[PDB]
This record gives C-alpha cells, sequence and structure tokens, in this order.
C-alpha cells in the first residue's frame, strides 16, 4: 500500500497517522520496530 | 447643458461681483440704523446668501430640463449651494463669535466698517478664497480595508465606548479648569499672607483634581469591562465557526495550529485591540483640546500645522503591509510551534519507547529558529520607525518656528501670541507621535488576527443540516450506486457503486481485507463525508435533510479505536445528548453492552474521571464504554467498525446476544463490520467488500457454496 500513495514512502501521514486506514498504521509500526534490527522485540497485540 | 450651466455660473458671479457688492451695503445701511454694525453685516450677509440660493436653484431648474449631456456638470452644480452658503454666511458668522467671545475688546474690521468690508474688493477676494476649498470639502464629504474588519469587533459596545469617551471629555474639562480659575501657581503660593487666596485655590485645585481622577476610574471600569466582553465574545465566535467547518478542514488543519490560533491569536488581537483603543481615544481628545488651545493662539499656523500632518503619516501607510506580513509568518511560526509541542506530549510512551525526546527538542527548536530570524526584523523595524517618527515630529515643530519667525518679522502675528501657540504646538506635536506609533501596532494586530477572521469568515464545504426530525424514524438505510473519494486525494476512489440496504430487524455484516473501505462506508453512514456519487437515504431522505443531533442520536457508532474524553464514565457515557439521562438508564446502557461488570467494580464506580489518552481504561474496556454510549441512544442504524476486536469473552457474549437475542433488535438496524467470523456466520446478509467493491453478498451458506472470496478468507488458516 506505500507504492500506491501519492510520492511513495514521502506521502504525509497526517497527524496521528489520520490519513491511513487501522491495518496500514499497524504494518507501518511493525515496519518501524524492524527497521532497527531489534535483539528484543515486543509485538503487543501487533496483530489486532 | 454644459454651456448653459457655465454662462448661468459665470452670470452669477458677475453679479455677485457687481450688484450684490455695493448696492446691498447702501439699502441696509439705509434702512438700519449706524448702532447696530453687526446686524448691517448679517443682513447683507443673510441677503447675499439669499440672493446666491435662488440664483443656484434657478439654474438647477434649468439644467434639470435637459437630460441629453453628461451627469458630471450636474454633480459640480451639486456645491453651488453650499458654496454660496459659505460666502454668505463666512463674515456675519465670525463677526459673531469675536462679538461674543469678549465685549470689551472688539476685533472690529468685520462687524463694524461693513461696506467697507463687503464692497472691498480684497476682502470679496478673500471671501471667494476662504468659501472655495471649505465648499469643495463639505460637498466631497457630503457625496460620500482589513482594518475595518478588525475594529467590527466593537460594534455592540458604541453605547459604552461612548460613556467611555463622555467621561474622558469630563476628565479633560475639569483639569483644563485649573488654570482657568486658579490662574498660575505663583499668583497665590508666593504671595505672603494669603489666607482668602491660597486656600481658596488649593482646596479648588484638589475638589478638580479629586473629580477628574473619581471620572477617570470610572471610565476605565466600563472600559476594561466592555474589553473583556469584546474578548470572550470574539474567542467564543472563532472557536463556534472552526466546529462548523467540514470534516477535512481538520485534517489540512492540524490539532495544536487551530488551538493556538483560536486561544492565542484571539488573545494577543483582544490586547492590542484594548491598549491602543484606550491611548488612542485618550491622545485624540487632548489632541483636540490642544488644537482648540492653538487655533485660540495663531488660526493660521494651526491651519499649516494640520496641512502637513499627511505629509507624516505618509510613510506608515507604505510600510503597513510589510508589518501585516511580519506579523502573519510569526502567528504561523508560533503556530507550527504548538503542533510540534502537541503531538509531542500527546504521545510521550512512543516518544521514550524510542528515545526521540532530543528529535522532538530539535524540531521545536527549528520553529523558534524561525520565530527567532522574524524577531530580528521586528527589532530593526521598531528602531527604525521610532526614528523616522522622531524625525518627522521634528521637522514638523522646525517649519512652524522659521515660519512663526516670518510672520512675527512681518508683523502679521505678535510676540506673545505666537509664543502661546508655540508651546502649545510641541504638546500637539507629541500627541501626533503617539498616535503615529500607534499605527504600525494596528497593522500588526491586523496581521495577527487575518486567519482567526479567515476562519470566521470561511464557509464550510459540507451541505447545511437540515430540519427533518419525524417523531417515528424506520432505520431503512438505502445506499444506491454510491462512489467516495477523499477531498484531499479526489483521484482515487475509496468506494466504487455501493449498491446495498439495511432493514430493521437484520444484521448485515461488512467484511474484506484492509484498505477496502469498510470504515469508509461507516464514515458514510455518519454523515461525515458526502457521496461524490449515487445516492445515501436513511428512511428514503438524505442524510443532509435531517436535523443535525436528530440524525446523530438515530445513528449511532461504535469506532474503530474510540475516542474517549477526560471525564466521569457516567458523562462519557451520556455524551452528546440534550436531557442528562437518569442513573437508571447509564447502568442498563452499561449492563447491555457489557462495562457494568469492571464500572461497578472501579473505587468511585460511574464517577471514575477518565484521562486524556483513556489509558485507565484498557483495551476492550474502552470499546465497552463505547458501546454503552452508541446504546444509550436506542439508535435506529447501529454501526459496529471493528467493535468486537478487544472484547473479552463476556462482552463478546454481550454483544452477540445484543445483535441475534435481544428484543430491542427489531427496532434497529445494524452494520457489523468486523472480522470474528463467529459473528458474522450467524448474520442475516453479508457483503464482500474487496478493493471498494463488493465481489459477493448473500447469506454464510449462500457464500460458503460460491467458494469465492468468502470462502477463500475463512479457509486461508486451515490452508
Ligand atoms: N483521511 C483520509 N484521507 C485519505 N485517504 C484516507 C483517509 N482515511 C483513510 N484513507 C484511505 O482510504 C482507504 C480505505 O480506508 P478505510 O479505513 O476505509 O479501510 P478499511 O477497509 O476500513 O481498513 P481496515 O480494515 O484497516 O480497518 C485506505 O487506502 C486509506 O489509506
Ligand atoms: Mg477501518
Amino acid at each position: 500500500f506505500i507504492q500506491e500513495m501519492e510520492h511513495g514512502i514521502y506521502t504525509d501521514v497526517g497527524e496521528k497517522g489520520s490519513q491511513l486506514a487501522a491495518g496500514q498504521k499497524q504494518r507501518l509500526a511493525i515496519a518501524r520496530a524492524l527497521v532497527r534490527d531489534p535483539r528484543v522485540l515486543i509485538l503487543d497485540e501487533a496483530t489486532s | 447643458g454644459a454651456s448653459l450651466a457655465w454662462l448661468g455660473t459665470v452670470l452669477l458671479l458677475l453679479a455677485d461681483w457687481v450688484l450684490l457688492r455695493t448696492a446691498l451695503p447702501r439699502i441696509f445701511s439705509l434702512l438700519v440704523p449706524t448702532a447696530l454694525p453687526l446686524l448691517r453685516v448679517w443682513a447683507v450677509g443673510l441677503s447675499r446668501w439669499a440672493v446666491l440660493w435662488l440664483g443656484a436653484c434657478g439654474v438647477l431648474r434649468a439644467t434639470v430640463g435637459s437630460k441629453s449631456e453628461n451627469a458630471g456638470a450636474q454633480g459640480w452644480l451639486a456645491a453651488l449651494k453650499p458654496l454660496a452658503a459659505a460666502l454668505g454666511l463666512a463674515l456675519p458668522g465670525l463677526a459673531l463669535f469675536r462679538e461674543l467671545i469678549s465685549w470689551g475688546a472688539p476685533g472690529s474690521a468685520d462687524s463694524t466698517r461693513l461696506l467697507h468690508w463687503g464692497s472691498h474688493p480684497t476682502a470679496f477676494v478673500v471671501s471667494y478664497a476662504a468659501a472655495l476649498p471649505a465648499a469643495a470639502l463639505w460637498h466631497k464629504l457630503g457625496s460620500l480595508n482589513p482594518v475595518r474588519r478588525l475594529l467590527g469587533c466593537l460594534g455592540s459596545e458604541t453605547r459604552r465606548l461612548s460613556l467611555f469617551l463622555v467621561l474622558v471629555v469630563l476628565s479633560s474639562l475639569g483639569e483644563m479648569a485649573i488654570p482657568f480659575f486658579t490662574g498660575r501657581l505663583t499668583d497665590w503660593i508666593l504671595q505672603d499672607g494669603s489666607a482668602d487666596t491660597f486656600t481658596r485655590n488649593l482646596t479648588l485645585m484638589s475638589i478638580l483634581t479629586i473629580a477628574s481622577a473619581v471620572l477617570e476610574f470610572v471610565g476605565d471600569g466600563i472600559y476594561n469591562n466592555t474589553m473583556g466582553h469584546v474578548h470572550s465574545h470574539l474567542q467564543g465566535e472563532v472557536f463556534g465557526a472552526v466546529l462548523r467547518q467540514e470534516t477535512e478542514f481538520f485534517q489540512q488543519n492540524q490539532t495544536g495550529n487551530i488551538m493556538s490560533r483560536v486561544t492565542e491569536d484571539t488573545s494577543t488581537l483582544s490586547d492590542s485591540l484594548s491598549e491602543n483603543l484606550s491611548l488612542f481615544l485618550w491622545y485624540l481628545v487632548r489632541g483636540l483640546c490642544l488644537l482648540g488651545i492653538m487655533l485660540w493662539g495663531s488660526v493660521s499656523l494651526t491651519m499649516v500645522t494640520l496641512i502637513t500632518l499627511p505629509l507624516l503619516f505618509l510613510l506608515p501607510k507604505k510600510v503597513g503591509k510589510w508589518y501585516q506580513l511580519l506579523e502573519v509568518q510569526v502567528r504561523e511560526s508560533l503556530a507550527k510551534s504548538s503542533q510540534v509541542a502537541i503531538e509531542a506530549l500527546s504521545a510521550m510512551p512512543t516518544v521514550r519507547s524510542f528515545a526521540n525526546e532530543e528529535g522532538e527538542a530539535q524540531k521545536f527548536r527549528e520553529k523558534l529558529q524561525e520565530i527567532k530570524t522574524l524577531n530580528q526584523k521586528e527589532a530593526v523595524a521598531y528602531a527604525v520607525n521610532s526614528w523616522t517618527t522622531s524625525i518627522s515630529c521634528m521637522l514638523l515643530k522646525v517649519g512652524i518656528l522659521y515660519i512663526g519667525g516670518q510672520l512675527v518679522t512681518s508683523g502679521a502675528v505678535s510676540s506673545g501670541n505666537l509664543v502661546t501657540f508655540v508651546l502649545y504646538q510641541m504638546q500637539f506635536t507629541q500627541a501626533v507621535e503617539v498616535l503615529l506609533s500607534i499605527y504600525p501596532r494596528v497593522q500588526k494586530a491586523v496581521g495577527s488576527s487575518e486567519k482567526i477572521f479567515e476562519y470566521l469568515d470561511r464557509t464550510p464545504r459540507c451541505p447545511p443540516s437540515g430540519l427533518l426530525t419525524p417523531l417515528h424514524l424506520e432505520g431503512l438505510v438505502q445506499f444506491q450506486d454510491v462512489s467516495f473519494a477523499y477531498p484531499n486525494r479526489p483521484d482515487v476512489l475509496v468506494l466504487q457503486g455501493l449498491t446495498f440496504t439495511l432493514r430493521p430487524g437484520e444484521v448485515t455484516a461488512l467484511v474484506g481485507p484492509n484498505g477496502s473501505g469498510k470504515s469508509t462506508v461507516a464514515a458514510l453512514l455518519q454523515n461525515l463525508y458526502q457521496p461524490t456519487g449515487g445516492q445515501l437515504l436513511l428512511d428514503g431522505k438524505p442524510l443532509p435533510q435531517y436535523e443535525h443531533r436528530y440524525l446523530h442520536r438515530q445513528v449511532a457508532a461504535v469506532g474503530q479505536e474510540p475516542q474517549v474524553f477526560g471525564r466521569s464514565l457516567q458523562e462519557n457515557i451520556a455524551y452528546g445528548l440534550t436531557q442528562k439521562p437518569t442513573m437508571e438508564e447509564i447502568t442498563a446502557a452499561a449492563v447491555k453492552s457489557g462495562a457494568h461488570s469492571f464500572i461497578s467494580g472501579l473505587p468511585q464506580g460511574y464517577d471514575t474521571e477518565v484521562d486524556e489518552a483513556g489509558s485507565q481504561l484498557s483495551g476492550g474496556q474502552r470499546q465497552a464504554v463505547a458501546l454503552a454510549r452508541a446504546l444509550i441512544r436506542k439508535p435506529c442504524v447501529l454501526i459496529l467498525d471493528d467493535a468486537t476486536s478487544a472484547l473479552d469473552a463476556n462482552s463478546q457474549l454481550q454483544v452477540e446476544q445484543l445483535l441475534y437475542e435481544s428484543p430491542e433488535r427489531y427496532s434497529r438496524s445494524v452494520l457489523l463490520i468486523t472480522q470474528h467470523l463467529s459473528l458474522v456466520e450467524q448474520a442475516d446478509h453479508i457483503l464482500f467488500l474487496e478493493g471498494g467493491a463488493i465481489r459477493e453478498g448473500g447469506t454464510h451458506q449462500q457464500l460458503m457454496e460460491k467458494k469465492g472470496c468468502y470462502w477463500a478468507m475463512v479457509q486461508a488458516p486451515a490452508d
């Protein structure tokens, strides 16, 4: 869904990610968490 | 037309110069005794005015007969009457005023020697030259910007600012009555043996000072109360206007920005208004008093002073726009800083969980750097404007001094009157400097109020609320070829050709992958957005035809991430009801939604104040509170937007009972957006909204038989 946006990864998401679906927000949060290559990963209702 | 009018005007001028110049003084000297020269002058002036007015009326009547030529000639002729009035009544009025001023020091030479001035060609030319500009100004005035918008706020408060002005004038009169009754200080204080003059003057001065102080006290109280009312009213109006806008206006303008505009721009505007308006009115009154004194001193030099004020006000008129733009930029930067701060302070767990306090600080510092670069220009402009005002008033004083010296050398003005005029003209120029300093502040206030007045004058891009409040509403919703594209990205269609119907007593599940458009359907059914195509009917009529509050108590929705305000749970459950419900209704709703179990266990029960973000309520409890809030209205249409995601087993059983078992199900239609197939399986209708279009529909058995998208979704985990 990122490539379907107007400007790809440079598209403004809105305040509190308002211009997004809930699943898109969860996927973006997962991507943010994974970009760090964390040693410990805590998925708190990451797939609700 | 024009030629006849010009010929008539020339004939009138010649007649006035020939006959009225000489014949009238002789006639009124023979008719009137010599003991009343003022009476002779008044009679001659009245006769001249009458003759000229009759001539002007005749010329106007003659010109009205023909209408073939332009109307400019008539416009010019319109000033013949005031010009004639000035010509006739300039001399007698001055003579009467001079006689009334003093009965022992006549200026003479006008009232007396009446024919010696009426027939005097020099005096005739002087009267014409004096009457021409006064008549021109009067005619120009009679024939008859963001600052007007700024000052329109003081509309309903005129009756109180008028009292303020009256009290200011009374205080000024009391201030000036001291020298006119007690004289100069040394006249009584220095005299040795003063018993009936020192005490009298001291008591009179003290009484006048006390009266002026009390008048100023009352006026200031009235003014401050009025300004407080203005401030409150303006803030309320701005907030209401902001809330009257459309749903996307709040996606273009962010929360902190709007909050800064509503709370901070208005406050600065009102403070500037109050300070500068009080200053302006006070200095206007005192400058008028100083002008009166100056006129008493030397009329010619006072007119010369009044001629040159526009020269002093030229430059401010040029730089006002620069001031406005500067202040607009300053307000915008402050709003951006407010947005950064609001966004950071509302998600502190997220900021700290990623160790990004430094980044938020850096963003705030960047906004503050913008504001700093603007403040540098503010300060430099302040210094330069101060220099300009000081130099302007200094040059005014110097020029008046030079002209007064020339006049005193030429013998036109006596030395004492010249000194008095100079001493009061210095104060007048100081007041002029104060007003010049006020002007940039007004320009900056315009700049500050630009955005809030844009809010106030903005036209919401949404239909107005209707008037339909039927006593009984069935709850039958109909989407007919409804299509929608979000206003920010109208080129993409989120919904394409949705056609379906919600009937009371039935449940219609809306299933599909993420981004399909289900929450968009819920938002359309709540009247948050208007469909671009098709039509959406509630009980056979469009949603905009229903009243706002009626519609929003007849259609209730539990959102995907329900919002809970910072109030007691009792106030959250009943949020928006005109009549506050009784605790029996609130507890019944909580029982229906399953929120009674945990609310009752709270130490304070339903009076438990909720945090701003609702962090006290865990996931599932907040959804139960939102469901109770939806259900307390007894709506005809009930939307559940992924409302069972966080509910535990007990609340899931409660919602299942509410949907498919409760006796009230027959009085409402439910749109059940969900992904829990347990509730979808019992749904009377199922709609697979994939990609914004309903790929399939029907009951559970039919979709399972079709082995289409629904079957694939159901058996995906089993693969
Ligand atoms: N305010 C908005 N402005 C622009 N596009 C938006 C806005 N809100 C949502 N969208 C987009 O509209 C599409 C549909 O969003 P919507 O929330 O209606 O889908 P959904 O199927 O209900 O999502 P989910 O299953 O994740 O809850 C998505 O592509 C989303 O990014
Ligand atoms: Mg959704």
